[PDB]
């Protein structure tokens, strides 16, 4: 080959993102990435109280109780933040040539800086969304147990300093490099 | 039907032709003569801002739009097959493209198709004739029918008016025509070259101030086979985060390492400068070969100007080099015409290379460059573009030299300066006209390009549709162009409309807006510091006196 | 001599050539401190007899 440019996709329990060469990354990645910039911006943080109270009155607005309403919601939000954020991997509109396949919004936010105010922000996020709608279900140890793992294992453990560029090949073959 | 019909050309007298294309000026006192800043260095712009429900209705609506469009694809490509057959694998054949990476194209824009690629027909002038058609689907399919109407042009590139069809211009392409063919015999190298590629060359160096000029038949090749001529993989390039694709594609060509700078900050420019001027080249932390600086000088989209001095002083206290696009800002910046140089009284021997276009202003295809002597010299032998590609046609040429002399005024006198007077009077009225209604405006006081936001996305083809009813053109640019807060409307205005024709535009444009509720000014636009929700009337009679001064413009 | 002259001193064990050679490898990889630039000139000295 006189290019040799193909994507690899090693199998193992525990691999990571390989870095990127001199041409993929000091040349490719000059302009405004248009997917992670919006986030720094006007309105880009009340957004989230406003989505949390939308979906706390809509769900009031059934007539069910409290601690039900409020497991719903936060199971509600964490899941949707999830799926728009960590799951999906890409652009949806060509970049330069495909040079951002391998890693999701998340680590596209900021140029791959590991701590920026608005990351700080959207972990104390869910934390202090716990410590609220904990005082009605804590007589039930189940629904505790449940809210907890829901919010450790999906809200709290992939926005961390380790997990960064973290692939497991359990649910299928990642590509990497 | 579905085919675009072939419109038989009108019979008219002269008269309503020549007033069709180009307008009649009706008092002396529309005209307006630009001053040169000598020592005045461009203050920081400001920007006004909506309140906040604004913002979070359009980050509402645009997380629904998501969320269904992607549950319809995933129900529709799971449940059924036949139908969507061009995005799966036929005969162990991959599609000709993907569905992730063209999700935006199929699930919004396509909706609201019907207000890009209109079809037109004649000059486009004054007045611009339209073929209409009728949507079937949702946009998926046109049937045209034999009707033509005219309506008023806000959305083409015609500055000082020079498409017409009736002039020196027009008259010297046929005389062109009529001795030379519109044959090209090859590249330039071989047989291309004739006089008239060298009249034309020498008229545009004795125009722009260098010493010599080159001359091509496309701009886009200008910019995307000129930067491996002299850069390699040992050099750096600082550039706007805001420039033309040909530029980026020209520097991805070349191969040399590109870091990029916030628009309007030179503080971030020369922190940038020393860093990479200390730090060298990777892993190896040897010391750049060259640093390059890539500018524009008017941005189309928000209509600023760069701040040049800065730049001229930084490159000669840092050893660096410049280069200056002026697409937009020949023949129509300046008490002249030739460029931000003039605006600034910069000499243009700092500048080492400038580029332009004839299209937007001389109604003609094709670009330059201008240079020293040398360095022309050198990029002669060294360039692809001289023999490898075709030579310019000479009608084209005819055009341009006639343009560039009718400006010059070496023919025709007293016209360039009045098409300038009037662009600049037209300019400087509606911009305040619509600052004093109570819309958001951007740019500097005299710029062609009128931006006015459009924040709501729903509220782009209800303007689009209600202009085109009432026989006005406009252009509406949206996401992924522009950030996702802010989406605009462009207004292109030329030398040939005149203050009825912008009266007009306003009774309607502020009707429009009231029944669309677009008026949101904080009060920052006003130089008194107060808000302004005035009257058409009181408007159209207090500002044609006071557009000629400056102290009703921050900016 | 070398210590008024006020040039880099790097010293090379007694009869060990590829330690040698490895160390010119070195030096000439990384260049000078603090700047990674390339050195001007190198100068390898050494003695004809031990006494
Ligand atoms: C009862 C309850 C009710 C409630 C509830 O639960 C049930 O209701 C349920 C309703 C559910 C949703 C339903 C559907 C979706 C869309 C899905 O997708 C997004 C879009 C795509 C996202 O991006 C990927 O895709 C990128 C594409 O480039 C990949 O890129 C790389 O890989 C490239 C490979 O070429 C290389 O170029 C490079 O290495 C590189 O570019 C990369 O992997 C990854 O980024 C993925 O999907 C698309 O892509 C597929 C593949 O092309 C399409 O085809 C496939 O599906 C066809 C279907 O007929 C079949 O023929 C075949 O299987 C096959 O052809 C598929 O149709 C289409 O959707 C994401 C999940 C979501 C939202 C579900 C969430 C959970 C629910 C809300 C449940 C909810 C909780
Ligand atoms: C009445 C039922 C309940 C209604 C509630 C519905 C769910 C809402 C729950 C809250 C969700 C979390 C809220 C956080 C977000 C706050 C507001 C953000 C506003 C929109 C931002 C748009 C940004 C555009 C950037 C473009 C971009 O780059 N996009 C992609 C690739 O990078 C991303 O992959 C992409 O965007 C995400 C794709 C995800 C596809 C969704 C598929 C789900 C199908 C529907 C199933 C239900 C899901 C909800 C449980």
């Amino acid at each position: 080959p006189v290019t040799d440019h193909r994507r690899r996709r090693a199998a193992a329990v525990i691999s990571h993102v390989e870095q990127e060469t001199f041409e993929d990354e000091n040349d490719q990645q000059m302009l405004p990435n248009m997917n992670a910039t919006w986030v720094d911006q006007r309105g880009a943080w009340l957004i989230h109280i406003v989505v949390i109270v939308l979906l706390r009155l809509f769900y009031s607005l059934f007539g069910s109780t409290p601690k039900w309403t409020w497991t719903l919601t936060n199971m509600t939000y964490i899941i949707g933040f999830y799926i728009m954020f960590h799951l999906v991997k890409g652009t949806p509109f060509d970049f330069n040539g495909g040079a951002y396949d391998n890693l999701t919004m998340w680590e596209q936010i900021n140029d791959e800086t590991l701590y920026t105010p608005t990351r700080k922000f959207l972990l104390i996020v869910p934390i202090v969304l716990f410590l609220i709608s904990n005082q009605y279900y804590r007589n039930d140890m189940t629904l505790f147990l449940s809210n907890l793992a829901v919010t450790v294992l999906i809200g709290v453990v992939p926005k961390l300093g380790i997990t960064h560029r973290l692939r497991i090949s359990i649910p299928g073959i990642t590509g990497r490099a | 039907y579905t085919r675009v019909p072939l419109c038989e050309p009108e019979e008219l007298p002269d008269d309503i032709q020549k007033e069709n294309e180009y307008g009649t000026l009706d008092s002396p006192g529309h005209l307006y003569q630009v001053k040169s800043r000598h020592g005045k260095p461009l203050p920081e712009p400001v920007v006004d801002t909506p309140p906040y429900y604004i913002s979070l209705l359009t980050y509402l609506n645009y997380l629904i739009l998501i969320i269904l469009g992607h549950v319809h694809d995933f129900l529709g490509m799971t449940f059924q097959k036949n139908k969507h057959l061009d995005l799966l694998e036929h005969d162990g054949l991959a599609p000709w493209f993907s569905n992730f990476e063209s999700f935006y194209v199929r699930r919004i824009k396509m909706r609201i198709d019907d207000c890009f690629s209109r079809p037109t027909t004649g000059v486009p002038g004054r007045f611009i004739r339209c073929i209409d058609r009728i949507s079937h689907n949702i946009n998926e399919y046109f049937t045209y029918s034999g009707a033509v109407y005219p309506c008023m042009n806000l959305s083409s590139y015609n500055y000082l008016g020079f498409a017409q069809s009736k002039g020196q211009c027009t008259d010297a392409a046929l005389e062109s025509v009529d001795k030379y063919s519109i044959q090209s015999g090859g590249p330039r190298a071989q047989i291309g070259t004739t006089d008239l590629h060298i009249k034309a060359e020498k008229l545009v160096a004795r125009f722009i101030g260098k010493e010599d000029a080159l001359v091509f038949s496309m701009g886009y090749g200008t910019n995307a086979n000129l930067f491996n001529a002299f850069l390699d993989k040992k050099c750096l390039v600082i550039s706007d985060e805001l420039n033309h694709t040909s530029i980026r594609t020209g520097v991805r060509l070349s191969g040399a390492a590109v870091r990029t700078f916030k628009h309007g900050d030179m503080v971030g420019l020369e922190k940038l400068i020393r860093e990479q001027i200390v730090l060298g080249q990777p892993k190896t932390n040897r010391p750049w070969k060259k640093i390059l600086i890539c500018a524009e000088g008017l941005f189309s989209m928000e209509g600023t100007l760069c701040n040049l001095p800065k730049l001229v002083e930084l490159k000669k206290k840092y050893k660096c080099y410049l280069f200056i696009d002026e697409a937009h800002s020949i023949g129509a910046m300046g008490p002249t015409g030739r460029g931000v140089c003039e605006i600034f009284g910069v000499d243009p021997k700092d500048v080492d290379i400038l580029m332009g276009t004839f299209t937007k202003s001389f109604g003609a295809a094709g670009g330059y460059i201008a240079a020293d002597q040398w360095i022309i010299d050198r990029l002669r032998l060294d360039l692809t573009t001289v023999s490898y590609s075709e030579s310019m046609p000479a009608p084209v040429l005819a055009q341009t030299i006639s343009s560039l002399q009718t400006i010059s005024g070496e023919i025709c006198p007293g016209q360039g300066t009045e098409r300038l007077q009037r662009i600049a009077f037209n300019s400087r009225y509606l911009r305040l006209a619509l600052q004093r209604l109570g819309f958001i405006v951007y740019g500097v006081a005299d710029s062609p390009v009128i931006p006015l936001l459009l924040y709501c996305p729903s509220k782009m083809p209800a303007f689009s549709r209600m202009m085109l009813q009432r026989r006005i053109a406009v252009v509406v640019v949206a996401y992924p162009a522009t950030p996702l807060i802010e989406s605009r409307v462009r207004f292109c205005m030329s030398a040939s409309l005149t203050k009825e024709d912008i009266d007009y535009l306003l009774r309607h444009v502020s009707e429009v807006g009231d029944k669309l509720n677009l008026k949101s000014n904080s009060g920052k636009s006003s130089y008194d510091g107060k808000r302004q929700r005035w009257d058409i009337e009181e408007v159209i009679r207090r500002t044609p006196e006071d557009c000629k001064d400056d102290k009703y413009f921050v900016n």
